[PDB]
C-alpha cells in the first residue's frame, strides 16, 4: 500500500510561511495526483490543493494566493508553502493521495503570537 | 464554489436503527459526490466513492445513493463505532468542497 507521512514545524507565528513536507512510500508521484487538505479544530475540512503528475497545480481560491505547492521527483516527497499565517490557519494538515484512500496520519500546526 | 450543505446537523440514533444522512449540493455535481467518516484525531475515512460505489473493507451497512443535487449515505442497523461525524465531499469542480458535516450521536 501507500503510506504518506507529513512532518514540520507544531507551532509558527502569524506571518510566518509554513512549510510541509509530504513523504510518499509505495507508488510514484509522477503518475497520478496528490493533495493537501486541512481539518480545522472546530471539525470542519478544506481541500487545499493538488498537484498533478506533470507537476501542475491547482490552489482553492479561499487561499488567496498564500498557497504553493512543489514537488522533489528524486525523493517522492511533494511540499506545501502557505505565506503569511493567522491564527485562521491552525489546523491538522493532511498529505493524501488524490483518491481518497490514502491519507496522512496528519500533523497539527498551531499558529500563536 | 459549490456549497455541499448537510441536514441535519446533528443526528441522536439508537444502536440498531437505521438513518440517512443528506448533502445536497448547490448546482448539479453529476455523481461526483463523496462520503467520509471522521472520528477523533485521525484522518477522514473513505465510505462511499461516486455516489453509490462500495469499496472494499468498508461494512456492508454503509451505501450511497442520489445525483445531481441530492444525495443520501445509509447505514443500516447504526453500530456504537459508527458514531461520530459524517462529510460529503465534490469533486465535480475546483474548487473541491466539503459539507459541513452532521455528527451522529447515541440518542
Amino acid at each position: 500500500d501507500v503510506q504518506l507521512q507529513e512532518s514540520g514545524p507544531s507551532l509558527v507565528k502569524p506571518s510566518q510561511t509554513l512549510s510541509l513536507t509530504c513523504s510518499v512510500t509505495g507508488d510514484s508521484i509522477t503518475s497520478d495526483y496528490w493533495s493537501w487538505i486541512r481539518k480545522f479544530p472546530g471539525n470542519r475540512l478544506e481541500y487545499m490543493g493538488y498537484v498533478s503528475y506533470s507537476g501542475s497545480t491547482y490552489y482553492n481560491p479561499s487561499l488567496k494566493s498564500r498557497i504553493s505547492i512543489t514537488r522533489d521527483t528524486s525523493k517522492n516527497q511533494y511540499y506545501l508553502d502557505l505565506n503569511s499565517v493567522t491564527t485562521e490557519d491552525t489546523a491538522t494538515y493532511y498529505c493524501a493521495n488524490w483518491d481518497g484512500d490514502y491519507w496522512g496520519q496528519g500533523t497539527l500546526v498551531t499558529v500563536s503570537a | 464554489d459549490i456549497v455541499l450543505t448537510q441536514s441535519p446537523a446533528t443526528l441522536s440514533v439508537t444502536p440498531g436503527n437505521s438513518v440517512s444522512l443528506s448533502c445536497r449540493a448547490s448546482q448539479s455535481i453529476g455523481n461526483n459526490l463523496h462520503w467520509y467518516q471522521q472520528k477523533s484525531h485521525e484522518s477522514p475515512r473513505l465510505l462511499i466513492k461516486y455516489a453509490s460505489q462500495s469499496i472494499s473493507g468498508i461494512p456492508s451497512r454503509f451505501s450511497g445513493s442520489g445525483s445531481g443535487t441530492d444525495f443520501t449515505l445509509s447505514i443500516n442497523s447504526v453500530e456504537t463505532e459508527d458514531f461520530g461525524m459524517y462529510f460529503c465531499q465534490q469533486s465535480n469542480s475546483w474548487p473541491y468542497t466539503f459539507g459541513g458535516g452532521t455528527k451522529l450521536e447515541i440518542k
